[PDB]
């Protein structure tokens, strides 16, 4: 944490703010950036695109075995059945948690993440601490950081998104949910559950 | 390149910082940094692979501790200077102006409907990197392959932790833009793409988790056959 | 451990900073930091291997940009806390005191001739790490060996760039303190030491200098035979 | 170079100064550090131990073939003939530059360096920039940083001091020095020449 060389958060924010406003001013004068373009991008990823979309896909797979087969066969084509897809999810591969296998996804080299089903990644996903450790000690990381104990006999598969292929975890359907509606099941599906750092919420 | 951004397997970076909640954008500057990507991409500053190669060239201490969207600003300036679309001396002068006058207006400008259409089409349509090539795939599911020990100075997706390691081909995805050309300004030159499974003992040595594996995406030139 | 200090082969750290001249000590604090090594070594804070392991546990951004002798201060405090010889809360209080009162005196103390004799004996006599062991060396000059892929979290001298690489034994030096035990507080447990030659193509891939090699020192457990 | 997060040099020095004075005060009260112990260590490495000692060894090897054989056979025992040795040079191995081979020494993992013949290392030797690059591109580093062109046909051997073994380069005797005194030859021997980042000075 502590770096004796580091400025205050306030001084860093002040400097970045001036640098970004300067660069913004130049791109505006070039005719390539506008206030309406900025607002549209922000609105899409604040209000429109987020992990509620991934949850619709999971609950459809949980309640429709044929859809779940199509999802595991070709994730992009399956999500398009629900009008879900686009930027940074052109190529989606969904991986199924089971009693025998647990999947967790990372991008060690940068911040690659399936925007159309999860929205923009949380800061911890993009940061070096998670990225460095999850390929090396995933069992210990899940227990220590997320309170998620994966018994040692169970295989952990870590998916490092080094390409434009995007990996998304289909979590196991929690016990106690027989005959639940898609709306009720969606309350159990979290961003964390589709990254693989947590199971879906217990009832 | 062998930069510090290649963190897979690095020890000592510290505990994960995970607040119980957080906004999508922590400050107005982050929204600007984010929207600048479609703007500079449409204006030909960089493609996606070049965008990543700009961030890989940051000061490593700055990279490790700076706000994520600051990495985006650094790559815009990098490619702005590289293409002659950004004059550094003017940018420095404007920086000092907005330090001194933070509430000074942005330049007068016209709104452009074509930029909104660009945003909506990119977001809902995507920017697919899949390509058709003339050559069939060299490899197939179940082939045992070794990952290259090459250490290019330019852009590539060759994490140090997988270099020279043996794995099994899990899936052939088809051909895609090749980062080793695209990220260095040498074009898409698409190559077949495979997911390869590496055991944790292969990666981390005889003490590794015997019940863990890492799945890593490999373009065809990255891998050569051990056993078909 | 796989920390950022293990920089061999890292790209992007920037140009070498080499002023045309420089003093041995840039400031009075550096002289203090330097003399603190014999003082804390004699007082049993740490041995040399433990001293290195303290620096390896620094914040990596701090490590990359801080003055060298600051790394020494960090390892003293690390081992002071580890052994219960330094109370962090008292150190923090004293830090604020000397921030506020930089010209306040150091505590009254007696000079000790035995500390001068200690300094002179260490400097002119040395602290030899060579040891006798009962076992003969496993390897000899000309043996082709492979370097371990083990990735211990604790102290070791296993640079990522040489892990799993093949080389030739150049020299057997005799047995020495073994860092993998000594640096983790597990004693000297001495092991035979070899210099091993690795070609630049072995290390860096088919594009490496065909007329360069790297000579790296390997304790016996680090290497196993390919060809005698 | 530029890190927007970094404090000024002045602010960093102010903070380090207070932290060191605090720690110094505690070690003084423990009875394990004194002002005379500090001054003695500084005087030794400011005035007594330095690369003039390595230069005496090189010039003896240049003018005495039997000494040069003993130096290449066992560097510690040979340097002790001149009363040269001690801390961080308990185990010295000297390596001979030739028309066929150029040697350069580094410590990639930290700052290991043969104090009894060179004194304390210069800051550039200890820093990540030299350490990272010299094992990977030594030919380019020597040319670009030190203006030292090693023809591609000549082998470069990089010695990474990962152990307590200390490697020291015996540079080639420059041309034009036939029959020179040991004192005259010593003017050509530099710290850089015994690291291997420069040849000995041309006449």
């Amino acid at each position: 944490t502590e770096n004796i060389l580091r400025k205050s958060d306030e001084e860093i924010q002040k400097e970045i703010t001036a640098r970004v406003k300067a660069l913004e001013s130049m791109l505006i004068e070039q005719g390539i950036l506008t206030t309406s373009m900025i607002d549209r991008m922000a609105e899409i990823y604040e209000n429109e695109v987020g992990p509620h979309l991934g949850a619709k896909v999971v609950v459809k797979a949980w309640t429709d075995p044929e859809f779940k087969k199509r999802l595991l066969a070709d994730g992009t084509e399956a999500c398009k059945e629900l009008g879900i897809g686009g930027l940074q999810g052109e190529d989606m591969m969904w991986v199924e948690n089971t009693d025998e296998v647990h999947h967790v996804v990372v991008c060690t080299l940068c911040s690659c993440y399936p925007w159309p089903v999860l929205g923009l990644p949380p800061n911890w996903f993009k940061e070096p601490q998670y990225r460095s450790r999850v390929v090396r000690e995933p069992r210990q990381l899940l227990k220590e950081e997320f309170g998620f104990e994966v018994p040692p006999s169970k295989e952990i598969k870590v998916w490092d998104a080094s390409s434009e292929m995007r990996f998304v975890v289909l979590p196991q359907r929690p016990a106690g949910t027989d005959g639940w509606s898609e709306e009720e099941l969606a309350t159990l599906v979290t961003r964390e559950s589709m990254i693989g750092v947590e199971p879906a919420k217990a009832v | 390149m062998n930069g510090v951004y290649d963190v897979g397997g690095t020890d000592g970076l510290g505990p994960i910082n995970r607040p119980a909640d957080e906004p999508v954008f922590r400050a107005e500057w982050e929204k600007v940094a984010f929207a600048m990507f479609p703007a500079t991409f449409r204006a030909g500053f960089m493609g996606l692979d070049e965008f990543r190669f700009g961030i890989e060239q940051m000061n490593p201490a700055e990279y490790l501790e700076s706000p994520y969207y600051w990495h985006w600003i650094r790559t815009y300036i990098h490619h702005g200077v590289r293409t002659g679309k950004i004059d550094l001396e003017e940018l420095e002068r404007r920086t000092q102006y907005y330090r001194e006058n933070p509430d000074a207006p942005l330049p007068e400008h016209e709104q452009k409907p074509e930029l909104i259409e660009f945003v909506n089409q990119a977001v809902y349509g995507g920017l697919p990197a899949s390509r058709e090539v003339d050559r069939p795939p060299k490899f197939k599911e179940g082939d045992v392959v070794r990952f290259s020990t090459a250490s290019p100075k330019g852009h590539a997706r060759r994490a140090r932790y997988v270099r020279g390691k043996t794995g099994t081909v899990v899936k052939h995805h088809g051909a895609y833009i090749y980062p080793d050309t695209a990220g260095n300004g040498l074009g898409e030159c698409p190559e077949h793409l495979y997911t390869v499974r590496f055991t944790a003992q292969e990666l981390w040595g005889p003490e590794g988790d015997p019940n863990s594996s890492v799945y890593y995406d490999c373009w065809e030139p990255y891998i050569e056959l051990v056993d078909t």
